[PDB]
């Protein structure tokens, strides 16, 4: 009915998406290996009423044209893939990637999913799996029943010590995958990511060579959410939300006045 | 608003898990728990893929951290402890020892029939060895009995060596080996389902029970006169109380903001 | 291409109270304005009957 | 007068039912053996103005049709029969079921009611009755006047101790009943339930065998209500309540406008 009604509708939607993104960041303030997200704002197309640069008389062009905007929207939810802090734990099977890299697991459909969460465990067969849905870790790491301890090297070599045997036996070799643009990964939930077109090809290697990060045993990577920043951004987004409703309130009152008068 | 409630639910689960750890700061054999959380990302065919706000925080699993707990010294030969990996095998019914559960506390005593039982009158299981033989003859677990008279001679002292063998001396000066305490291990300890009274049972996620002797293979040793306290750290639990409250308050602020947005439109 | 089953989880309604209420603002105003035309035509036909 | 008026009326009643259920949980926040209730919503029938999938022509069928909903309602109030926390008390006549099961009491009409509330006591005859209205427990457990201490076993075996007589003297045996669908039980007040068609046949047995819970003497079962959940849900239901009042308020204003113009 009114141009300002639709423009402010896009303003309300944009701030709702921003607040929803911030609210999700606060929810995952204790999720291990979580990467915070920020909303990216941009203005929509501008209606061309008067063309800027139009030849308003010879040797005279419109310095500024009448161009009415169509509002704003959140164009992307950019993942901030910066490193989180390290939590020292006593568990021998929870690991951390110190630097660039992702743990790779086998999804039930057969594809390989990449995760930053290092909270791992074992199943009844001793295969190293995740502590959530129990996805096997690629490549499979089978801990023998004769092991008395587990040590995961910086280079990812998983070794165990057997009673009555020096020179601990190697039972596996971890490989981690890096991405040129980790922010382009598709979050599929359960602290897992899937490669996309904008993510780049998955490049695999030993964890500590070719720029890959190191594997830190008995250590967890905390989420990188800054609660101070999230709460301040929550207040600002609320203010922009309320001032857009004032335009709708003003437009609604104008239409009510016109109907009674005109 | 559900994303904020997801944060409140996740934070309150963190409080409840920590409060459970603090409550059991004195129970023998307690293994602390850690709340693990996971992300929510749900999309459909008709949902825009560029902007993907999360669905909140999901409870992944309440872990069962199985690190060794500190030992207390009671100088009591009937109080036992496993130093290493392994659990004691305990059956509620003497007649059927197959229906058994795994425990870590070693506070045992003798009943009116002289069976080594737990505080809940649940019978400890062990391997049957001949008085003259050495290692285990039959590996099937049986309740441990320490006879008052063997010949005759009356029981005087009971002690356990590092191999778990219970040895009872009598008035006639005859030391007879009455058995050795059975030790149980599983490939996955965190897969065990938790019963009452600091006891576990075997599941499919935990693999099958591995019956073996103490100080043999991957099993630990058995020490008498010691008990294992909770494996919790008071300072760590108290700090985790601090961080969990400031995450319930931050999420509740998000819930408050969302409500005030809906109130804002209701006044137009 | 089928979705996954998530135990101990529910799918809330996807309605956006922000969009519905603003749509109610538009619907009420356009409804009133179309009533203005009928009232205007009603007065026009009354005027013609009295005059013509 | 208006389709929106009736649809929002059903919305108002659905939220009034939801808040009433929530308020009931808060009221019984300290009731022993009380199971919280949750309201289940579902939409009503849809008017079929245009058939979805109907033929608009040959080789072309209507993709989506014009189908108007009739509102919503709370179709069921499901009891969340999850176990509550255990309270340790010095009373020897209050017990708890650790697991599935229900205590059995004799109603004045002669039927048997099932209760999770274990706060029992004695009448003048010494029969073990509930601490409320005084309904005797099935089977009768009468405490002799010579008793000096009352013990109730895990398997429900009730026994007392007598001066100058070794070994507890057995006086009775408690039995508890379980249901396949305890959520189908009928709440009749006074912390009592009744079996219904959807609840399933009552299965009675010893408390500790065949999957039944165990009797915990000197221990009571708190309510499973979480005031955090109830208060948060009550705020949400209040907002939805005000949503349907805006529709009714707008509909009333439209009819007022038409009454003056048309």
């Amino acid at each position: 009915m009114h141009p300002a009604l639709w423009v402010s509708k896009t303003g309300l939607d944009a701030q709702q998406t921003n607040i929803a993104t911030i609210s999700n960041n606060l929810a995952n303030a204790s999720t291990v290996g979580y990467k915070k997200s920020r909303a990216v704002f941009e203005d929509l197309f501008y209606q061309n009423i008067n063309q800027p640069g139009g030849q308003s008389s010879q040797n005279t062009e419109l310095p500024s044209g009448l161009m009415l905007g169509a509002g704003s929207k959140v164009v992307a939810t950019q993942k901030v893939h910066t490193h989180g802090n390290a939590q020292t734990t006593t568990n021998a099977l929870d690991m951390m990637v110190e630097g660039d890299g992702f743990f790779q697991v086998t999804l039930p459909d057969g594809n390989i999913g990449y995760t930053r969460n290092g909270q791992f465990t074992l199943n009844g067969e001793g295969t190293l799996v995740t502590s959530g849905s129990g996805y096997p870790v690629e490549p499979e790491i089978v801990i023998p029943e004769d092991a008395i301890s587990i040590t995961v090297g910086t280079d990812g070599e998983v070794s165990v010590r057997v009673r009555g045997q020096q020179d601990n036996q190697v039972v596996g070799q971890l490989t981690i995958t890096d991405f040129v643009n980790p922010g382009g990964l598709e979050p599929i939930g359960q602290n897992l990511y899937l490669p996309t077109g904008a993510s780049g090809d998955p490049q695999e290697g030993v964890p500590g060579l070719d720029g890959l990060g190191e594997i830190r045993q008995s250590m967890l990577e905390a989420s990188n959410v800054n609660v101070t920043e999230e709460l301040v951004n929550m207040i600002e987004a609320q203010r922009v939300y309320e001032m857009n409703s004032k335009v709708i309130s003003s437009v609604d009152k104008m239409m009510s006045f016109v109907n009674q008068q005109l | 608003s559900y994303v904020s409630l997801s944060g409140l639910s996740a934070a309150q689960l963190d409080l409840n898990t920590t409060s459970n750890n603090i409550a059991n700061a004195n129970t023998y054999g307690f293994k602390e728990s850690r709340a693990e959380f996971a992300d929510v990302y749900s999309n459909s065919l008709f949902t825009n893929a560029k902007t993907t706000p999360g669905g909140g925080a999901q409870a992944s699993q309440v872990a069962q951290q199985f690190h060794e707990g500190s030992s207390i010294y009671t100088n009591n030969p009937m109080d036992l402890r496993v130093s290493g990996t392994g659990f004691f095998a305990v059956a509620k019914e003497r007649l059927t020892p197959q229906q058994n559960e795994l425990t870590r506390n070693g506070a045992f005593h003798l009943n009116k029939e002289n069976y080594m039982v737990t505080a809940n009158d649940e019978f400890l299981l062990g391997y049957q060895v001949d008085p003259s033989s050495g290692e285990v003859s039959s590996y099937e677990p049986q309740p441990i009995n320490i006879p008052a008279e063997f010949g005759t001679g009356f029981l005087t002292k009971v002690d356990f060596d590092e191999n778990g063998s219970v040895m009872g001396t009598y008035s006639n000066g005859e030391n007879v080996t009455l058995g050795r305490v059975a030790l149980v291990r599983v490939p996955n300890e965190q897969g065990l389902d938790k019963k009452g009274g600091t006891q576990w049972d075997s599941t499919q996620f935990s693999g099958d029970k591995i019956w073996g002797e103490s100080n043999k293979g991957s099993f630990g040793t058995i020490n008498n006169g010691m008990l294992e306290q909770s494996n919790i750290d008071m300072t760590q639990e108290l700090v985790d109380l601090i961080s969990a409250q400031r995450n319930f308050q931050a999420n509740s602020r998000s819930l408050e903001v969302h409500n005030q947005l809906q109130q804002n439109i209701l006044q137009i």
